[PDB]
């Protein structure tokens, strides 16, 4: 089967920049290869085909050239609607067709400060036989913000999770939260709920702290 | 020049399923039809293309004999029966009109439609349980939608009133093998207990939606 | 499930089965009619420019008649037997040269523009009166071009006599431009609703009415139109258009390919074809036989055809596309030497007839060359391939929709040996060249025999 | 008044036809070829119902483009003659209902000379089964 | 429309006529003719033979012609014009007892 690999895995530029990306055939295809937009959340948009013909109804800044087994995609003027992820296709003389590995395009901010606050579990949870402490973190870049529980001293590994939130569009921040989730019966045990917060913005570390009842 | 499908759903590995496209607007008579799969976060691989008259289909190795493509000229329908079914086969799924009219050779895809979603896995369908994140200048609150699935579960607070503060981070899946995350939103401080709040979570694959109120 | 194509690689050869019958095996005329006048010569003292225009088109018309009055008639494929194509038309022309029809004519059309009408030699026709000169020249300028007072400042006067003149001056020229007689007739000669008309009118069945009520693109090309009179007051031509006694008839055309064995050498080759590419249309239990392509034309499924190029074939000369070697019918063919290149195009594909060494290849607009041939009888279809090339001409493959179907099979000319074979037939058959195989073999061996 | 509704009646019959005429010694061993193969293929891959929206769009500002179909091959296509405007701004607006005064004689004489080309377009498609050689001039100034 | 795809090529007719014995008897004659008659222009190293002139039309010192009434022939059929009896390529004739 064919195999293509696409460079680089994932990219990030600024608006009005020039990008260029990579896409490597196994073996030798003429001219038969298409570029392939697909905007965050929507349906993949065919950029241009042949590696050369665009599809009309786009801007010309999109631009394809290559040969053999090597072709290349160049943007000269990078705009905030062009982030998404960038593909290639090929349909060298034959099934099967296959897809590239991916181009994921996204904007930098030049570092912003971070936010922190933290939470308990609800009640009726409690009754359910499960426990669940939240450290949040809101408004927040870059993604190296780290956050430690504290239950008597004794931090949790493998029982706990993060989950952390995409581009925003009007102040572009992420938002991370870790949850903590023990039984009941082990929650119970222990007194002291806090998260130890650390990120780039916040030279000093932050502890915040919370109790149980 | 229009794309929908129908029959997305969930199942557990090793059960039938079936996709019905249905197309408006142009030539369904003269193109070759595409299906091409696309897991949530991830790359595109190709699924199946079959030919403008149905005679000569093509598919991809990974799942060569799995799937079973079919065509109807009368009913306007394109159709994908996906047999033994598996694990990784977990993803979102667009139908697509060729580049090239009535080419046996194929070409690339030009048309798509908006894309239907399919899920499995061994767990089987359950609706969200809603549990709030109450406070203890500017402050915040919260509710957790824990043991669902499939992705997603669209969060709004009052009914979607407030707009702005609202950060739904996404799921994490559980070792149970359930989707569970925590949606949140910032204020002033010195609004609790002044506004009243109510965050709803809907979940279309169970038709429901879960309305909880958050209060210190 | 209308169209479809099959190739047999047994005698190299492609049949489009899907055509509908459109055969002409009746003929039908109407002498149409256009209500002259004997103008008296124009007069006027004094000249108007308006005038002068009128006087031009008045005798723009009149030239149109001198030239009128001056024209009024003061491979298998060579054994069909010609026929007299206008032999109806102006035979109707001349029942209508007798003295007293033109009379009885213009009276039955006096009310109307259009009736059935007996000619003085039994055959009933039917006749049309489309274009009326004597109203616009008689009631329209002679009371308004008085000898003195020709006031005519009204100058649209001459248009509506143009727009009601040019389509007689199209006819005089056509009959001065066409001998008389010409194929297709034009417009001017009977408007297109004119034409609904008449084929509504005539005497044929509903099925038909409709059916050649709605295709009137090809039956131009199937009728004819000589001038008959303009004896009295009236010009009158006929028109000659077909009557379909056979329809909905599953009819298909039938293409040929050269079969030769492959040797590396150059000459020395030994060839065969099949020499009756054509037309195979059902009429009443037997096929009817279009040698030349010349004689028939095709729109979307209804093939129509003039029979006159036909012969009548035993229905038993169909198994001549499954078994060649049958003796129910001797297969008729052609054999030659040569060795050379060439394809031909069947209905959705084309046959590559790749001999000697020429590049043969098969190809689509935006692929390229995707299949390379060698040396030998091969057919491709039309589904992937719009360009075939052999040698430098490249020929494109009609995208109809169909099915394609290729039988494989052992070329006959595998049976045949050389050093024996004689390198001349084209008016040739299985049977006759068995015949001269088996004189040539036995001549050869009585003669060493004897020793 | 009468003039002009001759000639659009005449036009209207011209249509009336086009619509009617919808199509979808050595020297014996050539082989023939289909010579309108590629123009009757590229007008079938118009009677797909999507593209002619496309050409009208491209060719809605100038009357030459170059367009690629929807089967590959690019194509180059004029809008050379135009009736929708002299039919639309330019004789309606003028012909109303009761109030048909049209005391301009050359409007008639416009609309003939804007006319005639496509009046003799459609008797060509009818006097050589909607397939000529050679093509007149009304086909292609 | 056309696409000339080759051009500049210097192109040549072939004009045909009957050889005979010329003896006093009207009848028993014997004839023979070139029966290749017709246009060849060079495009691709071989030549391009178009054997009826009905497919070949003439403007000055340029011919424009189609090609689907086209073979291509081998250069070799060149020597035909100088030797009919060269065996590279078996020059094409017509044999016929009929004398006019
Ligand atoms: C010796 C021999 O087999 N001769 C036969 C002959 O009798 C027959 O008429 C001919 C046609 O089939 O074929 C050969």
């Amino acid at each position: 089967d064919i195999q293509m690999t696409q460079s680089p895995s994932s990219l990030s530029a600024s608006v009005g920049d020039r990008v260029t990306i990579t896409c490597q055939a196994s073996q030798d295809i003429k001219k038969y290869l298409n570029w392939y937009h697909q905007k965050p959340g929507k349906v993949p948009e065919l950029l241009m085909h042949d590696a050369s013909n665009l599809e009309t109804g786009v801007p010309s800044r999109f631009s394809g050239r290559g040969s053999g087994t090597d072709f290349t995609l160049t943007i000269s003027s990078l705009q905030p609607e062009d982030i998404g992820t960038y593909y290639c296709q090929q349909y060298d003389n034959l099934p099967p067709l296959t897809f590239g590995g991916g181009t994921k395009v996204e904007i930098k901010r030049t570092v912003a400060a971070p936010s922190v606050f933290i939470f308990p579990p609800s009640d009726e949870q409690l009754k359910s036989g499960t426990a669940s402490v939240v450290c949040l973190l809101n408004n927040f870049y870059p993604r190296e913000a780290k956050v430690q529980w504290k239950v008597d001293n004794a931090l949790q590994s493998g029982n706990s999770q993060e989950s952390v939130t995409e581009q925003d569009s009007k102040d572009s921040t992420y938002s991370l939260s870790s949850t903590l989730t023990l039984s009941k019966a082990d929650y119970e045990k222990h007194k002291v709920y806090a998260c130890e917060v650390t990120h780039q913005g916040l030279s000093s570390p932050v502890t915040k702290s919370f109790n149980r009842g | 020049v229009q794309l929908v499908e129908s029959g997305g759903g969930v199942v557990q590995p090793g059960r039938s399923l079936r996709l019905s496209c249905a197309a408006s607007g142009f030539s369904f008579s003269h193109y070759a039809m595409h299906w091409v799969r696309q897991a949530p976060g991830k790359g595109l691989e190709w699924v199946a293309v079959i030919s403008y008259d149905g005679e000569n289909t093509y598919y991809a190795d990974s799942v060569k004999g799995r799937f079973s493509i079919s065509r109807d000229n009368s009913k306007n329908t394109v159709s994908l029966q996906m047999n033994s079914l598996r694990p990784e086969d977990t993803a979102l799924y667009y139908c697509a009109r060729d580049r090239i009219v009535d080419d046996y050779y194929y070409y690339g895809m030009d048309v798509w439609g908006q894309g239907a979603t399919v899920t499995v896995s061994s767990a089987s369908t359950k609706g969200p349980s809603v549990f709030p994140l109450a406070p203890s200048g500017t402050a915040a609150l919260g509710c957790l939608v824990k043991d669902y699935f499939p992705e997603p579960v669209t969060v709004s607070w009052n009914s979607g009133a407030l707009t702005s503060g609202v950060h739904t981070f996404p799921a994490v899946l559980q070792s149970s093998g359930l989707y569970s995350l925590s949606s949140v939103v910032t204020v002033p401080s010195s609004s609790l207990g002044t506004q009243t709040y109510i965050c709803n979570v809907n979940h279309k694959p169970s038709n429901t939606k879960v309305d909880k109120k958050v209060e210190p | 499930q209308n169209i479809t194509e099959e190739f047999y690689q047994s005698t190299c050869s492609a049949v489009s089965k899907g055509y509908l019958s459109a055969l002409r095996t009746g003929w039908y005329t109407s002498v149409i009619t256009i209500e002259l006048s004997n103008i008296k010569e124009n007069k006027c003292n004094g000249t108007d420019a308006k005038v002068k225009l009128i006087k031009q088109e008045l005798d723009k018309y009149k030239n149109a008649v001198t030239e009128l009055q001056l024209l009024m008639q003061s491979f298998l494929g060579f054994l069909l037997g010609v026929g007299s194509a206008i032999a109806s038309g102006v035979a109707v022309c001349k029942v209508l040269h007798l003295e007293g029809e033109v009379n009885k004519i213009k009276s039955a059309l006096l009310s109307t523009n259009k009736a059935v009408v007996s000619l003085s030699n039994g055959v009933s026709v039917l006749t049309f009166k489309v274009l009326d000169l004597k109203n616009y020249i008689d009631k329209q300028l002679l009371p308004i071009l008085n000898k003195q007072s020709c006031s005519i400042s009204n100058i649209e006067t001459v248009i509506e006599f143009q727009q009601k003149n040019n389509r007689l001056l199209e006819i005089t020229r056509e009959f001065s431009v066409n001998a008389g007689v010409t194929t297709p007739v034009s417009t001017y000669m009977l408007t297109n609703s004119e034409l609904l008309s008449l084929i509504n009118d005539m005497p044929i069945t509903n099925d038909q009415k409709k059916l050649m009520s709605n295709n009137v693109q090809i039956v131009r090309q199937q009728s004819y139109s000589i001038m008959c009179i303009i004896k009295e007051e009236v010009l009158a031509y006929v028109v000659q258009l077909p009557l379909y006694g056979v329809i909905d008839t599953p009819c298909w055309k039938l293409h040929t390919s050269p079969l030769c064995t492959t040797n590396t050498k150059e000459g020395s080759n030994i060839c065969l074809t099949r020499t009756d590419r054509g037309w195979y249309c059902d009429n009443a239990g037997s096929v009817s036989f279009f040698p030349q392509a010349e004689t028939c034309k095709v729109q979307s499924n209804r093939v129509f055809c003039d029979t006159m190029n036909s012969l009548t074939l035993p229905s038993e000369v169909n198994l001549c596309n499954v078994d060649i070697f049958n003796p129910k019918y001797d297969c008729k063919i052609m054999t030659s030497k040569t060795d050379v290149s060439s394809s031909v195009i069947t209905s959705l594909g084309a046959i590559v007839s790749c001999y000697g060494k020429t590049k043969c290849t098969a190809s689509n607009k935006n692929r390229g060359i995707i299949k390379t041939f060698s040396n030998g009888c091969d057919y491709v279809s039309n589904k992937g391939v719009d360009t075939v090339s052999v040698g430098n001409t490249l020929y494109y493959v009609n995208k109809q929709e169909g099915k394609s179907l290729y039988v494989k099979g052992e070329p006959i000319i595998n049976f045949y040996d050389p050093l024996v074979f004689p390198s001349d037939e084209f008016d040739a058959s299985i049977s006759q060249v068995n015949e001269k195989i088996n004189q040539s073999l036995a001549f050869i061996r009585k003669s060493d025999e004897l020793l």
